[PDB]
């Protein structure tokens, strides 16, 4: 979610997460 | 001793798939009979397909035509789904011309005499005002699958793009038998063959050509005597 | 192993190799004294027997 | 993953012989700062690893990790980045602990990590920190493995290493079952054209997209149609928007090399059966249908370049031209007027790319050459031909000719006059010998490509595509492939959980809109919190039929295949499903090599090495030990004298073979003569 | 003899005043092959070296025939040392 | 062996050049070479003639021991991969995960005869180290023969001895009728029938019972209560072999090939091994060994066992909390408790499974794997080691089928990475040790036929039982077989049983043990009295052939390779060294 | 002697060959020197005939000389002495 | 179309009646089709005649053995079960055998009625002794394939008649495999190797000819739908 062109990929994830993944080239 | 002979009747389901039921066979025969007919049907029915295309503005496969959304390799991968039935063994050519905006379908191909295209609703590419597509195609008979015949072995120009070809008008063939196996030992089987063809030929003609090839090859055992 | 420390005191004692082992023939490229290289097997005379000689 | 990579070795760091056994270990302060799975597996194991997902570098150079602070048993949402010392000072709870949906814990006894890496239970008053999420301790490419929590660690290591060596195919279809880390790990790698600012599409083609911004301005994004990557793979970028759509700031606007609709896509979804089939899939071999060769499912484009440079010399200046001496007019057909080839000429190994000729200088001729030139009347032709011939075992079209020059004022290095690069491109299919792999380290070359009809089909006529092996699953502890196969079949067929009388007991904790799904639907099991085994049983029980009333796969996950070759059904039901396999970069055409007689070395006279030159294989020490241990001595004399170093022996061997005589008796090696001269030059009398 | 070493158990553990043989191992562990040659001659040092290598290889369930091990032991025990020069060119 | 033609055209280039100059397809050598370079469509028709009957050597790197180079006959194979026989994979130590193999080529007549006679693949069946066969059926062939020769009680069409209603309806006239009744759906392959056999030689009991002495078979007849499968299996074995009638475990196939290679010529052994591979693969497909997660059963009483051991772990932790014992004692108590729990869960899992589960059939048929891997699949992973080598008292209670959790995975990764680094380091060390040994023992070669010494070592050979029998020593196959009797063997002032200078195989060992002698003085290479290198009767029988060793063998390099080859597989342990550095 | 009919490289059976010689190394040099004699016969056939003697058994269509040597050995048509 | 390489059929006779047939070279794939179809048609499609039920006086419920003879009931049953016989009447005919006095009864002791032929009189069947007398009635009828023991659905129609199996098939053991002739020049053609072993009733080449005769009729069934449908033709002989 929260990416404007995402394909609807339904998840089996049981538990919510607070923090989204940071930018991977940030280092 | 069973002194009766098997027959073969027909069963239409849709226009391009049908069922054939053979009874009565010997026990343990129906699986082998259906597998032999499937192994021939799925491989050795002669059809026709495209062989090599030629677009005007391009020189090889790995480029793009100005205006169209797809590149030439994507037009190749779309054109490999063509369903075309030829009439003569000499390689005929067909044309396709489209200018301006819109979407190019497979019904826009103008065929010559004899050949015909069975899927006019296949989308090839799309265009805008900057685009103009012009491509000739070559239709040839044959059987089985033969890969891209190279340009150096032939005597063609730089513009000819060799394409793979898959000559097979059959699509999905399966069977199931009905072993009765009564306890008075007068047992028999009952084959139900299920052909599905890809709209080029009828399943009747596919089964007739498979039976002709089997009558040819199994006549070799009887011939030497 | 220890190519320097073997070679330096070999040159003092004037030690002379005899090419008798198995690794030295591999180095200088002659035929090793093992298997089909020994003098029992390398010097076999092969000739047709006299009875088969007359039948041709 | 070539960026975000941590290496313990380099300048100012320890070498691999100074690398002790202790530094290669996984210290318990690696949780969330460095991945324990992803590392190379050669001699460099443990010295090179990658960063974790949420990890962040300190100002001083330490590695920080987030933690949710919990106050008085109430888990808050403030996030505190913590380094290793502060991670030792407190106690830190678990990721999937049962929060009571208020911040409170369900059970009073929670698993926790103590100071020195001890793992204890604890009353919940003492816990003062909690993990942000599961999959925090794991890398990027290891978070893309579905069902990681069922595999081992070594096969997961092999899967995470072999996931990045996949090649880009021509079609690049997205995987059915994956984790949530494809979309983010694809749009953050930068190889996808992303709209900078929102608006509406004006114009699309295969080269350029012009969006129209909200305020007047437009912007052209140029694609990259068939650029060459750094290893010889294609770099296509096709657009995925039509000419009327509205894009927002951040929307994926064009696919990359290995992408499909934004997210990653490294291979295709292939139907698989897990039976052993006639010894062709024996000991990690994979057989395939002919449908993958026919329909171009597995097919990559490879682009190589060839480079030559016309420069000055002592005797004159080399020229690029059509007039090549002692050559026919047969090879001069594809060449155009300035010497280089045309665009589109299909070439084979040994053909002329750039026609370059050198000033030969003055040489004397043999009398046979002199009277043969007098007999045919042909002249001397005092310039020597050195063209650029395409090397051994390469073919394909010619894409593009980028030719520099001195006269057109380009930055050429000193002494060079004309630089020219030719790009050859081939379209490789799949072949027996090519290396395939799944996502759990189940590698294996292609044993035999069967035809389509002798391939075991279902009760519907659908043939299977590949056939794996049974004996490689239970002894490697990677049944994640079997769980992925089952869930892939469920996701392909599509299901409907019948909650007519209540939601059933297996699916009481499933989300909504997973009680039913369409066929060919996509799902996503994350890494350490995903599809349970009971939920897999419940999904696999209710699995709505294809076209007829036909449930081809029963509740065990198996089907009754028919033998495509003999004809009879297989007497036992066989596990089938839809797996996801990728084609690795270990193709045969870069490995097959041979040599009859090629070049030779300079100081010593041995043959050269490697497939880049012609080169021969190395007959080392241990193979000489084996040949000695056989008692076979004459073959050792052969291989050590008249194939490597007998400088007068090689040409006599060649002449004896061609004329048909016996092989002559060998002589001494030139390497031994070089040894003798060095020993004489170290002031050692060797007689 | 450090306290981390334990006494040898045979037939029971070693007691005090126990009558021991010539080549009996006193403590528990690995005897030195140089000493067992000096005490028991060259015959027992063949037995102890062959048995100790075989005891390692048979732990993993690997079978090597003893004639493959007796070859290496024969190459070890070739040379003798010189403790008296005699009168012919042999340095002590 | 297979060979790609695009590679054999470059290997055999001057041979094919001479041959297509000889057949007038080219005027001279220059146009012939250009014809090879352009690859004209007749060079393949010449290439088959110049390839046929010309052996090539197939290397695999690294070459650990003597069987790492074997010579095959090539044949032209499409594609670009060197096709290999599936039985030389064990000797080559090559799986098909992308391993490459280098192909060489002999030229002269001496090297061609050496590759045809000395190093041919069908001449090296046994191993020079221990003398066990290395062309034995591997994984799938073992599972196929185990399924083909197992017997199921109460299958389709057994032999039931009946009365009243009918006769027994289990007997058959001949295995042809048995095969027809199994092609119709009446007979399963593994039901107990009573065929009447004519071309299979009966075992010793029935031979002496029915025929007595002259039990030559090929026209005789006798009834045999077996399955159909064991009859179909015994058709693979040669005509002189007695009827086996067992269940073909991997050790039974090892014993069968061992006897068949000790008693018969080598070509019979090679053809028998080939037939066994064919039938093993063909019955390995039809066996139905598949893996599904419904076929991985879990024990039913796992939670009660884990709770009962958890209560005792709580008691030990509470006693440590009350200060009654220090840290190390509570660590050792928890280690003992959870080791006991691991063995208990493994026991319940062992008794829960049926016998025709694919996992337990793959394990118990000796194909691959062991029961610890099944216990970690379903059951309990157990205790995990540390970076130092201790045991963490947490242990992982989740199986690899139920899915582990985060901290348990992070605990497992320590031992996984430790073992994976230790393997590579130990492999480099074992390579160095083999390099040292080959250089040391390089000048021990056989030189005479008999040194005629009288010295010789003794052999313990089945020590005396205290109750009084001859209990067999376990290591007689590795300490007393294939040697020569240095002295005679006599007892009770009686007759000599085995005389001086015998091969000392298994019948003589059984004769010695049955006659009730225990210690013999055997002759060995420690006491060989030749000047340079050993003699031939001191070295005894060679392991790879079965006969006496020759007068030119390089027994030193054979011994050094056989010692330093399996050094990779040598584990190690958690102050005496107990592995490779020992 | 109840084997199947062999083929290819191993058409003379090795256990039937090794009853003519002492050990396998002698058999190797036996067959190799016979093959050298046979090839020297073929190459000096166009010139005047020498003491070299041709293939005693009837050769194949295009057979290698070493296979002719091995079949001549197996047919017990030579004789040899060691060194 | 044309096959582009005509395959042939050739035999290689091993024994008097055990021959192998090699068919080469078939275009790839067809070897398995015609091989397994020819194997099943050899086994289960050539008509023949065999014994169906025997009865012997002295046997009411004691199915172990009879007096006067040495080998028991089951050995006499599997001696009669492999007894080759041809017939001409599809209705079940009977045969009688009777012999007194000690000696060896063979198959030549039997007397065939008009319409049945016994093809090996010198097969040992039983061994009479102590001046015993054997009196067995046979029931010979003809069939196809291999029927199992037809169960006595009639309970007390004949108290002595106990049934057997019936090897109607004139062949016994047919096995086959394919091969890989000429992979380079003509792209991996197949080579079928049959192996048929019959009784002495008919020769293997006559069995293969009859199987080809019935198989070409069974596929001419499928041919007779659209006769002018193009398929691969081999051409002339
Ligand atoms: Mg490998
Ligand atoms: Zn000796």
């Amino acid at each position: 979610n929260s990416v404007p062109g995402a394909p609807n990929r339904v998840s089996f994830a049981k538990l919510r997460e607070p923090l989204e993944v940071p930018g991977l080239l940030d280092v | 001793l069973i002194s009766q002979r098997p027959t073969l009747s027909e069963d239409v389901l849709t226009d391009n798939r049908s069922q054939f039921v053979i009874e009565p066979l010997e026990p343990g025969f129906g699986y082998t009979l259906g597998n032999s007919l499937r192994r021939t049907l799925l491989s050795s029915i002669p059809g026709a397909a495209v062989t090599s295309i030629r677009i005007d503005g391009v020189l090889h496969e790995f480029t793009t035509v100005p205006g169209v959304k797809e590149d030439v390799t994507e037009i190749i991968l779309n054109l490999k789904s063509l369903v075309v039935s030829s009439e003569e063994d000499e390689p005929v050519t067909m044309y396709l011309r489209k200018q301006g905006p819109g979407e190019v379908t497979a019904g826009d191909i103008v065929p010559p005499a004899g050949v015909t295209v069975h899927n006019p609703g296949m989308h090839i590419a799309t265009l805008n005002d900057k685009g103009k597509l012009e491509v000739e195609l070559v239709v040839e008979r044959g059987r089985g699958y033969v890969p891209a015949v190279q340009n150096r072995a032939s005597g063609a120009e730089i513009g000819r793009i060799p394409v793979d070809s898959i000559y097979s008008p059959v699509l999905k063939v399966t069977y199931k038998v009905d072993a009765t196996r009564v306890e008075q030992r007068t047992d028999f089987d009952k084959l139900i063959l299920d052909v599905e063809t890809k709209n080029s030929i009828s399943p009747r003609d596919a089964l007739a050509s498979a039976g002709k090839t089997l009558v040819e090859l199994f006549g070799l055992a009887r011939e030497l005597n | 192993q220890e190519t320097t420390r073997v070679l330096t005191d070999a040159a003092i004692n004037c030690r002379s190799d005899k090419l008798n082992g198995l690794k030295e023939n591999v180095i200088i490229g002659k035929l090793i004294p093992a298997g089909t290289g020994i003098n029992r097997y390398r010097n076999i005379a092969v000739q047709p027997t006299e009875e088969a000689r007359a039948a041709a | 993953t070539h960026k975000r990579r941590l290496s313990a070795l380099g300048p100012g760091g320890l070498s691999r012989e100074r690398a002790g056994l202790e530094v290669r270990d996984v210290h318990p302060s690696h949780y969330g700062r460095m991945c324990p799975i992803e590392t190379p597996e050669g001699p460099n194991i443990g010295l090179i690893g990658s960063l974790s997902v949420y990890a962040r570098v300190n100002p001083f150079g330490f590695i920080e990790t987030p933690y949710r602070k919990v106050v008085d048993g109430v888990v808050s949402d403030e996030i505190v980045y913590l380094t290793a010392d502060e991670e030792d000072r407190h106690v830190v709870a678990q990721a999937n602990s049962p929060i009571d949906a208020d911040g409170r814990f369900v059970e009073p006894r929670v698993l926790v990590r103590r100071k020195a890496g001890e793992v204890e239970y604890v009353p919940s008053s003492e816990v003062d920190y909690m993990d942000v999420s599961p999959r925090q301790m794991v890398s990027v490419a290891t978070a893309m493995i579905p069902f990681l929590e069922h595999d081992d660690a070594n096969r997961a290591l092999m899967g995470a290493n072999m996931q990045r060596q996949a090649v880009p195919l021509v079609r690049s279809e997205a995987p059915l079952v994956g984790t949530g880390m494809e979309l983010r790990a694809a749009i953050d790698a930068g190889d996808v054209v992303v709209a900078e600012e929102s608006g509406v599409i004006e114009e699309v083609s295969a080269d350029y997209i012009t969006v129209m911004h909200d305020n007047g301005t437009r912007r052209t994004y140029r694609m990259r149609k068939f650029a060459r990557s750094n290893h010889g793979t294609c770099a296509n970028q096709c657009p995925i928007v039509d000419a009327g759509d509205r894009v927002e700031a951040g929307q994926v606007i064009a696919d990359g090399p290995c992408t499909d609709d934004g997210e990653m896509a490294l291979g295709k979804n292939l139907l698989v059966a897990i039976m052993p089939w006639e010894g062709h899939n024996y000991e990690d071999a994979i057989i395939l249908s002919n449908r993958l060769v026919e329909e171009d499912v597995l097919t990559s484009i490879h682009i190589e370049e060839h480079e030559i440079d016309a420069r000055d010399t002592k005797l004159g200046a080399e020229e690029i031209t059509r007039d090549i001496p002692n050559i026919s007019d047969e090879v001069l057909a594809d060449l155009d007027e300035r010497g280089i080839v045309r665009i589109g000429a299909e070439v084979r190994d040994g053909d002329i790319l750039v026609g370059k000729v050198t000033p030969k200088g003055e040489t004397e001729l043999t009398p046979e050459e002199r009277l043969l030139r007098a007999i045919f009347g042909e002249k001397a032709r005092e310039v020597r031909d050195t063209s650029l011939k395409v090397p051994h075992g390469e073919s394909g079209k010619v894409i593009g000719i980028r030719v520099f020059s001195r006269e057109d004022e380009d930055e050429l290095p000193a002494g060079v006059n004309e630089l020219v690069r030719v790009y050859v491109a081939q379209k490789r299919k799949i072949s027996d010998g090519d290396k395939l792999a799944g996502r759990h380290g189940n590698k294996g070359v292609i044993g035999k490509i069967l035809p389509v009809e002798d391939m075991p089909f279902l009760a519907d006529g659908t043939p299977v595509d590949i056939i794996l092996n049974t004996h490689g699953v239970p002894r490697r502890m990677n049944i994640g492939q079997i769980l992925e196969t089952h869930l892939g079949w469920c996701a392909h067929s599509g299901w409907k959980v019948d909650a007519a009388k209540g939601v059933p007991d297996w699916a009481a904790r499933l989300p909504d809109e997973l009680l039913e799904a369409q066929p060919n639907a996509i799902v996503s099991t994350p890494v350490f919190d995903g599809a349970q085994e009971a939920e897999l049983q419940g999904l696999l029980s209710c699995t709505l039929p294809n076209r007829d009333g036909d449930v081809l796969v029963d509740a065990d996950g198996k089907a009754m295949l028919f033998d495509g070759r003999s004809g009879e059904p297989f007497p036992y039901p066989v596990t089938v499903g839809y797996m996801y396999i990728m084609k690795l970069h270990h193709l045969v055409d870069d490995k097959i090599h041979a040599r009859s007689t090629g070049p030779y070395s300079m100081i010593t006279q041995q043959p050269l090495g490697g497939k880049a030159q012609f080169g021969g294989q190395r007959f080392g020490e241990m193979e000489c030990w084996a040949m000695q241990a056989y008692g076979a001595a004459y073959t050792l004399q052969e291989l050590l004298t008249i194939k490597s170093d007998d400088t007068v022996g090689r040409v006599k061997v060649y002449e004896a073979i061609v004329k048909g005589e016996n092989i002559p008796e060998p002589g001494i090696p030139e390497s031994f003569k070089v040894l003798l001269k060095e020993l004489q030059s170290l002031c050692l009398n060797v007689e | 003899i450090s306290k981390r070493q334990r006494l040898r158990v045979f037939k029971r553990v070693l007691s005090d005043g126990d009558h021991v043989e010539v080549g009996q191992q006193l403590m528990e562990g690995s005897a030195d092959p140089h000493e067992v040659l000096r005490v028991q001659g060259p015959r027992e040092v063949q037995i102890h070296l062959v048995r100790e290598v075989q005891e390692v290889y048979r732990a993993q369930g690997v079978s090597i025939h003893d004639k493959h091990i007796e070859v290496i032991v024969r190459q070890m025990l070739r040379r003798v040392t010189i403790i008296d020069s005699g009168s012919t060119e042999f340095l002590p | 062996c297979g060979l790609p033609k695009l590679m054999a055209l470059e290997l055999f280039k001057p041979f094919v050049m001479k041959r297509l100059v000889d057949l007038n397809h080219a005027q001279n050598i220059k146009s012939a070479k250009r014809m090879v370079e352009r690859q004209r469509p007749q060079v393949w028709d010449v290439l088959e003639e110049v390839i046929a009957e010309h052996p090539v050597l197939l290397n695999r790197a690294p070459t650990l021991h003597r069987l790492g180079i074997q010579a095959f006959e090539p044949m032209l194979v499409e594609g670009k991969a060197i096709q290999l026989h599936p039985l030389v994979c064990e000797a080559f130590n090559a799986d098909f995960d992308g391993d490459q193999m280098a192909v060489h080529l002999p030229l002269s007549a001496e090297a061609q005869a050496e590759a045809r006679i000395l190093m041919l693949s069908s001449n090296n069946i046994l191993s020079p180290a221990s003398g066990r066969p290395l062309a034995m059926p591997r994984l799938d062939m073992v599972t196929g023969l185990y399924y083909l020769t197992t017997e199921v009680p109460g299958d389709t069409g057994e032999y039931q001895p009946a009365s009243g209603d009918h006769p027994e309806t289990g007997v058959y006239s001949s295995p042809a009728e048995a095969i027809m009744a199994a092609d119709r759906g009446v007979l399963s392959v593994r039901a107990k029938i009573k065929v009447r056999l004519t071309q299979l030689r009966p075992p010793v009991e029935i031979e002496a019972e029915l025929f007595g002495h002259s039990g030559w078979q090929p026209g005789d007849a006798w009834m045999a209560e077996t399955t159909l499968g064991r009859v179909m299996f015994n058709e693979l074995l040669p005509l002189g072999y007695p009827f086996v009638n067992k269940q073909m475990h991997k050790k039974v196939q090892a014993a069968i090939i061992n006897d068949l290679a000790e008693r018969y010529p080598m070509i019979v052994v090679a053809q028998t091994v080939d037939k066994l591979k064919d039938a093993g693969f063909y019955w390995a497909t039809r066996s139905g060994v598949t893996v599904s997660m419904a076929d991985v059963l879990v024990p039913p009483r796992k939670k009660e066992i884990l709770d009962h051991y958890e209560e005792r772990a709580d008691k030990v932790e509470k006693q440590f909390q009350r200060g009654a014992l220090n840290h190390d004692e509570r660590n050792e108590a928890l280690v003992e408790i959870w080791k006991e729990a691991t063995d208990e869960v493994g026991q319940a899992l062992r008794e829960h499974y049926p016998d025709d589960n694919p996992i337990i059939t793959i394990v118990d048929s000796g194909a691959t794997g062991n029961f610890t891997q099944t216990r970690t699949l379903a059951g309990m992973k157990g205790l995990v080691t540390n970076p130092k080598g201790e045991f963490i008292p947490r242990p992982v209670k989740s199986s690899f089928r139920e899915g582990l959790t985060v901290l348990e995975y992070f605990i497992n990764t320590h031992g996984a990475r430790k073992g994976l680094a230790d393997t590579a380091l130990r492999t480099a060390d074992s390579g160095y040790l083999t390099r040292r040994l080959v250089d040391v023992s390089q000048d021990v070669i056989v030189r005479e036929h008999d040194c005629q010494t009288e010295r010789g070592i003794v052999v313990e050979l089945a020590e005396r039982a205290p109750d009084g029998t001859l209990i067999r020593d376990p290591y007689i196959e590795t300490s007393a077989y294939a040697r020569t009797l240095g002295t005679d063997a006599v007892d009770e002032a009686g007759n000599v049983i085995v005389e001086r200078g015998q091969d000392l195989g298994d019948p003589e060992i059984d004769a010695l043990l049955a006659a009730g002698i225990t210690q013999v003085k055997v002759r060995s290479v420690l006491t060989c009295a030749t000047s340079t290198g050993v003699c031939a009767t001191c070295y005894g029988r060679s392991m790879a052939t079965g006969k006496l060793v020759d007068i030119g063998e390089a027994v030193g390099i054979v011994a050094a390779q056989s010692i330093g080859e399996p050094g990779t597989q040598l584990t190690m342990r958690t102050d005496i060294t107990g592995g490779l550095p020992r | 002697g109840g084997y199947d009919t062999p083929l290819g490289i191993t058409n003379p059976p090795i256990d039937e060959l090794l009853d003519r010689v002492s050990s396998k190394y002698a058999l190797v040099i036996y067959a190799a020197k016979r093959a050298r004699q046979i090839n020297d016969y073929y190459n000096q056939l166009g010139e005047g005939i020498l003491e070299y003697v041709g293939p005693l058994v009837e050769p194949g269509l295009q057979e290698k000389p070493l296979s002719i040597a091995l079949r001549e050995i197996h047919a017990d048509l030579l004789e040899h002495t060691e060194g």
